[PDB]
């Protein structure tokens, strides 16, 4: 879904066959591809939504709270994890980052909202955070085609 | 590129040119301070047009004099991040009675860099500025300004009358001439004074600098656009007076606009290109 | 401003003044090392009152022009701040023989930051350097030295003689000399060493250069600041011999003491201002 | 810096002498593009034998200035990154007619870097520019190629061709001397340029800029060896002849090879410091 909106590209092309082909501990089956017709389709563009609003919208935001909750010390991790909302991935250059970009001078009300709209996205988000369980085999027949689990849920 | 002029004889001639070659390397480089060079002109000597004709020169080779030296900024602001970096790691390890308040300040003096325009530049150098002497002024438990939209003035801290008297000479003396500039004598350093408020000062020093560089070019710049349409207005006044070949030429010249300096680069170099053909137009003697 | 010599020709007094406004130029900038301006004082030559106090003279100016030029290596503090930095992610990675023994040196190096006072900065580097020439001796699992009271000498590993020896007669010429810094056209990264290992050496060659300029710069100062009070215990026992008001006068302006530099220019900027008055109190000639 | 020749007259040395000094300054910096130079080298007024010595005196010596004088672009080069960055800094902002295309062009003009060799820029240079270009017309949505196999032409948008003339003239005095350098070609209008095309021109300047200095200093080395190596073998094959001490003295010099950076400053001074001996072979005046 996220690569959906780049098909021109080879090595795209290239990787979405790789993620269609699963390799498992049995015979393989190919995942259908959910784009088509050259146009993602809404379900998956509402989840992606959901992963990057909830990918972006927090990079912003956490650091108004990150910096004032590190001055308590008390979890004293706070402090590198300031370093950790730089997203750096090489080690800094002899440039601009010696602490986190944060929002500047951000009205008053509309700082709820961003954050009430961060909430919204994880809600989205749930139904494919956590899979659940629904039964436990305890033996299988020969042949695997019979199965006898207990249920859960 | 050689300019003409009409009435004056070669000597003022030549000190005009003179009084251009040495533009940057004189003091007070203001058109407007040195009224005697104005007066080389031969006002109240020469005719109405030949007076405001030598002066329109004057002040289009003054600007162009002042475009082609143009002062750069490109070492003194990097080197002002380069200072402002040093603030923030003479203050981590100072301790404040709340330091999430000077972390702020710390994080806007670290953020801190330059818009690729020349309009954006100045603007920095204040809000760094004030987020400096604040914090030096938290690292002194001096008074510090709270009424809602105040904000503290930009100043040295803990510096004699006489220093400050002094260092202020030199800020002004920028301002009467930009492109060059003496470094003090003295040294801001203090043997008495925290490490912080010496980077502190000296920061406030490079931004008062800036900023004085700055406003003053950009008030020359738009001077001399002001008293070219000034001249113009009333030189197409003075040419329809007298209707000939040559004074329906300049105004022709003339009728084009002003603004862009660049513009005036176009009037200026498509005035001496055809200047031999209107020279017979403004009397002489 | 304007520096006031007994018994001394302009020839000799500009050439005293020519050696201080060329300081940052010339390599071994020690007064004592030029010892042609000592005689210049006219010692052996002028009466020890005059002997004494143009000494006195040269000594104030100097430590002037110390705490002009006053070396501030921010800009390479900041490199070395970063490749500080730069090692601990490189050590993390490695695998070590002892995972604990080295966690306490990459944990100091974790804690390194520059302090509030200058004068604590050349010994955060030294704490930085056995925080890292030790580890990387663990990092070719050679056996580095562990008889007590010696830590460990600071030195390049794994690296040419003949470019050691570049290195050090470099870190000396800086040694002498702090403000001028020539920067190199070595490479200090070899891809026949360990990756970590040219981060070592990148690492301890700016630190070896902050510890070089900052022990220079306090070993110079804390022999100044010797001198001028040497200088002033003769002078006044050699002014108490004349009761003459000037004489009296002299003393009285002595008075202050030259500890904390700031009084050595406080008392210079007296000393020349009152010099008309009791010049009269010194002989000529 | 001990040039010596066989058979010239001490004021043809003069000249030859002084030509060392002021190289750079002087416009076409090529021994070729001074003739004159090479007829005072000695033809026809000296022996044969004196004259292919002659000529590797000047051409090794001419290659030692060339070296004294290194061109180091790396000032600028950081620069052209700054530049670049800048570009990309509105390429994102910028609005396109199709943005999925350009996206490529900015992840490609995001590739650039430096080796510390000099070798490879002029290739990075054209992979950024054609990219930059290719984007800036598409700011003001110039009609591109679509044909396989073409490149776009590297030339400025948007500038007076007569304003391209002034600048690609400079361009043309760079690529005659790469050491002197008037970047004094700063005309863009304030008015006249969008957004891209005002940091797009300056960033095509600037690689021009790179690539014709890199490729300057390259064409002068490709000849200053050619030429080396073949008078060394005329020389070779002409002191054959002699059986006198003085002239294999010359031979024995002469089996090294040029090939190198370090083996023609060798082979000077090792042709210098035994010039007394082998001096009686070849045949002057």
């Amino acid at each position: 879904g996220l690569f959906s909106l780049d098909r021109s590209y080879e090595e795209v092309k290239a990787a979405v066959q790789q993620l269609q082909t699963i390799t498992f501990r049995d015979a393989t089956f190919t995942i259908p591809d959910p784009v088509i017709d050259q146009h993602l389709l809404i379900d998956m563009k509402t989840a992606c939504l959901s992963m990057s609003m909830v990918a972006n919208l927090a990079s912003e935001l956490t650091m108004t709270y990150v910096r004032k909750l590190a001055l308590e010390d008390s979890s004293m991790l706070l402090v590198k994890c300031q370093e950790l909302l730089m997203r750096l991935d090489r080690e800094r250059s002899v440039g601009e980052p010696r602490t986190p970009a944060r929002p500047q001078h951000v009205s008053p009300d509309d700082e709820i909202a961003r954050l009430s709209a961060l909430f919204v996205m994880l809600r989205q988000l749930d139904d494919l955070i956590r899979e659940q369980v629904v039964f436990t085999v305890c033996d299988v027949s020969p042949d695997n085609k019979s199965a006898t689990c207990i249920f859960k849920g | 590129m050689s300019l003409q002029f009409i009435g004056l004889q070669r000597r003022d001639v030549v000190a005009l040119v003179n009084f251009l070659r040495h533009l940057t390397q004189k003091p007070d480089v203001d058109l407007e301070a040195h009224p005697k060079i104005l007066k080389k002109c031969g006002e109240k000597r020469l005719h109405r047009r030949t007076v405001l004709f030598n002066e329109l020169m004057l002040w289009l080779g003054y600007y162009r004099e002042l475009r082609f030296h143009n002062p750069d900024l490109s070492s003194v602001l990097e080197e002002f991040e380069v200072r402002c970096v040093a603030v923030a790691r003479r203050g981590y390890t100072y301790p404040f009675g709340d330091r999430g308040k000077a972390r702020d300040h710390l994080a806007v003096l670290d953020r801190t860099e330059f818009d690729t325009d020349v309009r954006h530049d100045a603007e920095i150098v204040e809000r760094a500025l004030v987020s400096a002497v604040i914090l030096a002024k938290m690292s002194v438990r001096e008074t510090l300004v709270t009424a809602i939209g105040q904000t503290e003035p930009i100043a040295f801290v803990h510096l004699k009358d006489t220093e400050v008297q002094r260092i202020e000479e030199n800020l002004e003396g920028v301002r009467r001439n930009m492109f060059c500039v003496k470094p003090l004598d003295l040294n801001l350093d203090r043997h008495a004074n925290t490490a912080l408020v010496n980077a502190v000062n000296k920061l406030v020093y490079t931004g008062r600098l800036i900023m004085n560089v700055r406003r003053s070019w950009e008030e020359l710049e738009r001077k001399c656009l002001a008293r070219i349409q000034e001249r113009c207005k009333l030189l197409v006044k003075e040419l329809r007076m007298c209707l000939s070949f040559d004074s329906n030429y300049c105004r022709n010249i003339l009728k084009h606009a002003v603004e862009n300096g660049d513009s005036a680069d176009t009037l200026l170099e498509l005035l001496i290109e055809d200047f031999d053909i209107y020279v017979d137009s403004f009397p002489q003697s």
